[PDB]
């Protein structure tokens, strides 16, 4: 195969890769993770609620 | 009857070879673009197979 037809597949590897690792991020938003460490108050919504 | 067949032959022959000359020079140059094409990197080597044969 010429160069560029293996270039281009390349390319699209790659961007295929990097839209696997976008819906890996919205999928890491799903469990959401404490972004710093310490002392937590209270839950103000608990489980069932629905939040945006 | 035949010397006149003869000279016609040769002259349409003559006419022929001129005609086949200039096809080789036509393939000759569309073989040159697709080795520079291959060289390049933008056709493949089957590319410049078929036009080899």
């Amino acid at each position: 195969v010429s160069k560029q037809q293996y270039a281009d597949a390349n390319a699209a590897y790659l961007q295929s890769k990097a839209a696997v690792e976008q819906a890996r991020i919205n999928l890491r938003y799903t469990k959401v993770l404490s972004p710093i460490s310490g002392r937590i108050g209270r839950s103000a919504v608990t489980e069932g609620a629905l939040v945006t | 009857a035949s010397v006149a067949t003869a000279y016609l032959t040769l002259k349409a022959d003559q006419a022929q070879l001129q005609l086949t000359k200039d096809t080789l020079g036509t393939y000759q140059k569309s073989f040159d673009l697709t080795q520079r094409s291959y060289d390049v990197g933008v056709a493949s080597a089957l590319d410049l197979r078929q036009a080899q044969t």
